[PDB]
């Protein structure tokens, strides 16, 4: 038994497919392997729309790219590859960061070092109103995103 | 908009240190660099007598000195981690002092990947060119010659990418460097000659050779000895030719090894670095033959004692060693000929104050006059402390901790800090030495390989004497800490955020937040919600409790009953590290999508997300400034205000926060808190204080359009009569800088250049002044001074 | 066998409901599918109809023979397509949810008027509403940035435009509802690719409706 917000995150994502102004974020992009995005559920699309990770062309034609792989400066683990210096020198430059972002960049460090890389019109105005129908007449993507924003509120 | 961004107390972490003929062929100096600072001495029997301290704009990487033929004293070579690199005298006239550059330029080539192990600089003993390796798969050479002044550079190609460590070697008919490179085989030494004709590398004197997995450092031995030796992880080796020795002394199998310098000329001993404090030495013991040659015969490795954690050794004379610090205090240590009562043959001289790596700071006024008072968790392992700063110059007091602190926050109904905290045990537990965790009046324990275990303190305001400390649960790792009052209840409560970890999870799974009470002078669970994550921060928000629970900020609510009930919720960021707050808006900053704003509805209940900043960055502290203006800091050592567009036309422009503002501060910020070090019952408005990790403690505040326009002209206007040593333009020093874009400096005046025209002549205050007077204007630098 | 009634009445009926069970609820027509190396690269093809079949009329010997046919069918969808395609994802939550089930297992034109009434309101049923639901409502020229379907197609249909005309009793006889139902199906056909998966949602719809009409008095 499907839930409401898979079903729904299972039709944007076969919609938006075959949209060619959609831009989905690189598969291989770290996000996907430091396991802050769930690849496995579907559910994941609505969240990378929330965020505007995954964005439209049409309606956005200059978002800034996120990048691909974090400055070594944050996580000390090059792409895809072993990092160089050894763990004890790793460990006294982490202890110069505060509290909370010494935590992430340890769990970041420990969990990106060992990854593999994976071999690799506008639709948004009926996406928006599916979303609207489904948690209570021209839009565009800031309306998408301002309802899924709601709806993942509601829901999670 | 605009600011105005102040030195307060200069850094004080040391990153690098050379020992030389520097000032004179007769004395001998010993010249410490600091971040944006470069600190001379002179070694006297006394002790350290400094003679000139100069600031330079760039971050000081790679410090050396050489004496070229022809010149009766040595030249500094400075490369900074923005590319400017430059060759300094130190020329004297009677009285006046002056730095005087010879040659400048940059080095910067237009694409490339910067290394992992970091920029290294290497001279030839003979000087004939400067070595450097910039980046990955190539060698940066520049010739010395007196005709290179603007330091003309050329590549080589270098077969192996993955370099760990580089060196000159001495006596050899042309300049030869080894250096150690990993591959899918292992890690291995080699040798080339670098031609300074052809442009091109030849292949060396020795072969290529495998060493120790850990293998990551060089040393390069002077004459007649030769050859250079391999430090490892758990052995030490020495390669010269046909000569190969090893020793694997069980001693230093317990730490790694950070640092060395060379003792006698002859090469005869060598000081290394212990990350536990060790100070071990390295003989090498010599042997000859009937052939009148000289060789070498063994190894030998023996511990001298203990000292501050170093990041960089140095001998001066008759046994003084000179230990900077990036975690602790800098050290003068005298090696005695005798061990001392203990087996220690190490005596500390003098100890120098250092603040960073600050971790969190609070501002408080124990005196409760309205006077000023910082409070500063500092240092890391067995040197952490409390730093008490006051203004005066500042009068800075110390308390050991003897184990790693976190957070601090200051609770005035029963006057007493609490403190976090960690020290680190070896596998059952054992401690390692005496910490406040086990030296404190009273202890208790949550209940409900190196392995960290956290402490929650206690400390009285007036002693500073640890009351109590209370130990989390096993593998727990405390996060966050405050202190408020919530709802109507009249008590005051500590509240810590924890988040457990496992191994194998990427994502921790489990967390607390635990509310505890400080009365009747012990320290008492009250409440404690199990929650599904790690708690980042948490705030006091109009009488309620706002946390973040991995990606999502909550926000609780404080029943009758003594417990936590959940309000709303929020769902929309990557990973919510740091909050602020202020009336009702929320200023919530991610790990990679910069400051996410929101504002509580009290009529509806539940968040709305009015505005965002899209542009990637890797946020590490933020701010408030007012209803509108959000300061923030990132790990590229740059500042960026963001702010909510007045004018917009369409709904979307009314969703991105613009970068109005953007500085190079040139310093790692990691934290904010308000406050203010003056007394108080003006051109600057409002004012904010930030550490940093090399300890640069500063000041922020807000200014009106008029002043900003003034003190921009008035900026301009210095930088066409300061003569900036080394010749780096200050706009490169201040722009905004990074791995994706580059920016020139707008919205932020610099302070620290503003006060440094009360320091020039008055002839040259009259052509700053030019097209007013100077002392209308030195009127308005003494206002601005006056705010610290 | 009590294991094989097991599969045919919860595991059999459990999987035949999900929102992802139909595209394999009928052999991979590969002809239609565009599929050319499927039948090079897997010998045994098998689908759930298939299974139903089999169990219903017995064919099996033992249950083991069912369970391995359902093994058989993730297989081969899982080597024929590469991780990543949507096919892969729908079969790996079929496998998962098999997975958890399967633990459990024990040890006279007024009357043809109201006959294509009573199939168009079959088919906005949500026996069907898993991959009919394109079809629901007039395709939106602009919600949807379809430029060019106002000029391909010149006549837009949809089954709440026919159950709207029923209702008002503007089908004068069944053929115009019969030619109004293929002439929606066949306007997709038109505009959109083979490859595009909403075909093979309007094919299998179609042959709903063909199996349905066929029976008119
Ligand atoms: C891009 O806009 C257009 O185009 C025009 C417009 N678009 C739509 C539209 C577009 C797409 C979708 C949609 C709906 C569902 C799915 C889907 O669930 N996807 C998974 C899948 C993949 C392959 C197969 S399979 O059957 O091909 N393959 C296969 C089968 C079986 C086996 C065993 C295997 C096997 C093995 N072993 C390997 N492969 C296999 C079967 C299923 C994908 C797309 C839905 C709608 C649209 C309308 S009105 C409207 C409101 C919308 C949104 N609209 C109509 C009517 N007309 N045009 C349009
Ligand atoms: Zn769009």
């Amino acid at each position: 038994n499907l839930s409401p917000l898979e079903s729904l995150a299972w039709q944007v994502k076969c919609l938006l497919k075959y949209s060619t102004t959609w831009k989905p974020l690189n598969p291989n992009s770290w996000l996907y392997h430091a396991k802050l995005l769930d690849p496995s559920t579907p559910v994941h699309i609505l969240r990378e729309i929330g965020l505007r990770l995954s964005h439209c062309s049409h309606c956005v034609p200059k978002l800034e790219p996120i990048p691909e792989w974090p400055p070594l400066a944050s996580c000390g683990v090059p792409p895809f590859q072993k990092p160089l210096t050894s763990p004890s020198r790793l460990s006294r430059d982490h202890a110069t960061l505060n509290g909370a972002l010494q935590f992430a960049t340890k769990q970041l460090s420990r969990t990106l070092s060992r990854a593999t890389p994976i071999p690799e019109g506008c639709c948004c105005g009926w996406l928006t109103k599916t979303v609207k129908e489904t948690t209570r007449t021209t839009y565009s993507y800031t309306d998408f995103q301002k309802a899924v924003n709601k709806l993942l509120t509601a829901s999670l | 908009s605009y600011n105005y961004v102040v030195t307060a107390q200069k850094p004080t972490a040391v990153n690098g240190c050379v020992t030389g003929h520097f000032t004179s062929a007769e004395d001998l100096n010993l010249l410490i660099a600091k971040n944006t600072r470069l600190e001379i001495y002179v070694v006297t029997a006394e002790g350290l007598r400094p003679v000139k301290e100069v600031g330079m704009y760039g971050k000081i990487a790679v410090m050396e000195l050489f004496r070229p033929k022809g010149e009766s004293k040595d030249l500094l070579f400075i490369l900074t981690a923005k590319y400017n690199a430059c060759i300094l005298e130190y020329k004297q006239s009677g009285e006046s002092i002056d730095i005087i550059t010879r040659a400048h330029g940059n080095v910067q080539d237009r694409i490339g990947r910067p290394s992992e192990t970091g920029i290294i600089g290497i001279i030839d003993p003979e000087c004939r060119m400067i070595g450097l390796r910039l980046y990955d798969g190539l060698f940066k050479v520049i010739p010395l010659d007196r005709d290179n002044k603007e330091l003309k550079a050329f590549n080589i190609r270098l077969e192996e990418l993955h370099v760990i460590d580089v060196k000159f070697l001495y006596g050899c008919q042309a300049p030869t460097i080894c250096f150690v490179y990993q591959d899918p085989q292992g890690r291995h030494v080699k040798t080339y000659e670098v031609s300074l004709r052809e442009k091109e590398f030849n292949k060396g004197p020795w072969k290529q050779e495998n060493v120790e997995a850990e293998a990551s450092m060089v040393i390069a031995v002077p004459e007649p000895f030769g050859g250079a030796i391999i430090i490892g992880q758990e052995s030490i080796t020495y390669h010269n030719g046909d000569k190969y020795l090893a020793i694997a002394p069980p001693i230093i199998k317990q730490s790694t090894i950070v640092c060395h310098n060379r003792v006698d000329p002859n090469g005869s001993r060598y000081l290394l670095g212990d990350m536990e404090g060790r100070l071990f030495m390295l003989l090498l013991e010599k042997e000859e033959q009937m052939d009148g040659t000289v060789t070498l015969k063994d190894l030998r490795v023996e511990l001298l004692g203990e000292t501050s954690i170093a990041e960089c050794l140095t001998y001066l004379d008759n046994g003084v060693v000179f230990v900077g610090s990036r975690l602790g205090d800098s050290q003068l240590v005298k090696l005695n000929v005798d061990s001392n009562e203990q087996g220690s043959y190490v005596v500390a001289m003098e100890t120098f104050t250092n603040l960073g790596p600050i971790v969190d700071m609070c501002v408080v006024d124990l005196e409760r006059q309205g006077q000023g008072q910082l409070v500063t968790c500092s240092g890391a392992f067995k040197e952490g402390s409390l730093r008490i700063i006051r203004n005066g110059k500042l009068h800075i007091r110390t308390v050991p901790l003897y184990e790693s602190p976190r957070k601090i926050c200051y609770q005035e109904v029963s006057q007493c800090f609490g403190v976090l905290s960690s020290r680190i045990e070896v596998q059952g537990t054992t401690a390692l030495r005496p910490s406040a965790s086990t030296q404190a009046l009273s202890s208790s324990v949550s209940s409900s390989e190196e392995v960290e275990v956290h402490n929650l303190l206690i400390i009285d305001q007036h002693t500073f004497e640890v009351l109590h400390a209370h130990q989390f649960l096993q593998n727990e790792y405390a996060l966050s800490l405050v202190s408020c009052k919530l709802g109507k209840d009249p008590n005051t409560y500590f509240i810590v955020g924890t988040a457990m970890v496992y191994p194998e999870e990427a994502e921790p799974k489990q967390g607390r937040i635990v509310v505890f009470q400080y009365s009747d002078g012990k320290l008492q669970t009250v409440a404690e919600k199990e929650v599904k994550g790690a708690v980042y921060s948490m705030v006091e928000f109009n009488g309620k409790l706002l946390a973040s629970i991995n990606s999502t900020v909550r926000l609780y609510e404080w029943t009758t009953e003594k417990e936590l009930r959940t309000e709303c919720n929020h769902y929309n960021n990557i990973m919510a590290l740091y909050l602020k707050t202020k009336g009702d808006f929320i200023l919530v900053g991610d790990l990679m999508r910069s400051v996410l704003l929101l504002a509580y509805k009290p009529m509806e209940g539940n968040f709305e997300e009015i505005a965002r900043d899209f542009n990637p960055n890797w946020m590490s502290a933020v701010e408030i400034l007012d209803d509108d203006n959000f300061l923030g800091a990132e790990n590229a050592f740059n500042l960026f205000v963001c702010q909510k567009d007045s004018a917009a036309t369409t709904d979307e422009e009314r969703q991105h926060l613009q970068e109005v503002g953007l500085f190079h501060l040139g310093e790692f910020v990691n934290v904010f808190c308000h406050g203010s070090l003056v007394m108080q019952n003006t051109p600057t408005q409002g004012s904010v204080l930030f550490g940093t990790v090399n300890g640069m403690i500063g000041l922020v505040t807000s200014l009106s359009e008029s002043w900003y326009n003034l003190l921009l002209d008035m900026q301009n206007r210095l930088n066409k009569v300061i003569k900036s040593v080394g010749k780096i333009e200050h706009s490169f020093w201040r722009s905004f800088h990074t791995e994706r874009k580059t920016e020139p400096a707008t919205g932020f005046i610099d302070g620290d250049l503003i006060e440094s025209f009360l320091d020039i002549s008055r002839p040259k205050m009259q052509e700053v002044v030019a097209n007013a007077t100077a002392d209308d204007l030195i009127k308005v630098v003494e206002e601005l001074t006056r705010i610290h | 066998t009590n294991q094989l009634q097991y599969l045919l009445r919860v595991v059999l009926k459990t999987l035949w409901k999900h929102q992802f069970a139909w595209p394999f609820q009928q052999p991979v027509d590969a002809v239609k599918l565009n599929l050319p190396d499927y039948y090079k690269i897997i010998k045994t093809p098998m689908d759930m109809g298939t299974i139903k079949k089999r169990l219903e009329n017995n064919y099996y010997w033992n249950a083991q023979e069912c369970i391995q046919d359902f093994n058989t069918m993730f297989t081969n969808c899982y080597i024929y397509n590469k991780p990543g395609d949507d096919i892969v994802l729908m079969a790996e939550a079929l496998e998962k949810l098999f997975l958890q089930k399967i633990n459990e297992l024990p040890t006279k034109v007024s009357e043809q008027l109201k006959c294509c009434s009573g199939i168009l309101k079959e088919m906005f049923a949500k026996k069907h509403a898993a991959y009919a639901w394109p079809f629901y409502k007039p395709v939106d020229v602009e919600a949807l940035g379809l430029h060019d379907y106002c000029d391909i197609i010149k006549h837009p249909m949809d089954m709440s435009t026919i159950k709207s005309k029923l209702e008002a009793r503007e089908y004068r006889d069944a053929q115009e509802f019969g030619a109004d139902v293929r002439l929606m199906f066949s306007n997709c056909y038109k505009y959109n690719p083979p490859d595009h998966e909403v075909v093979a949602m309007a094919r299998k719809l179609q042959d709903v409706f063909e199996m349905r009409f066929a029976k008119m008095p």
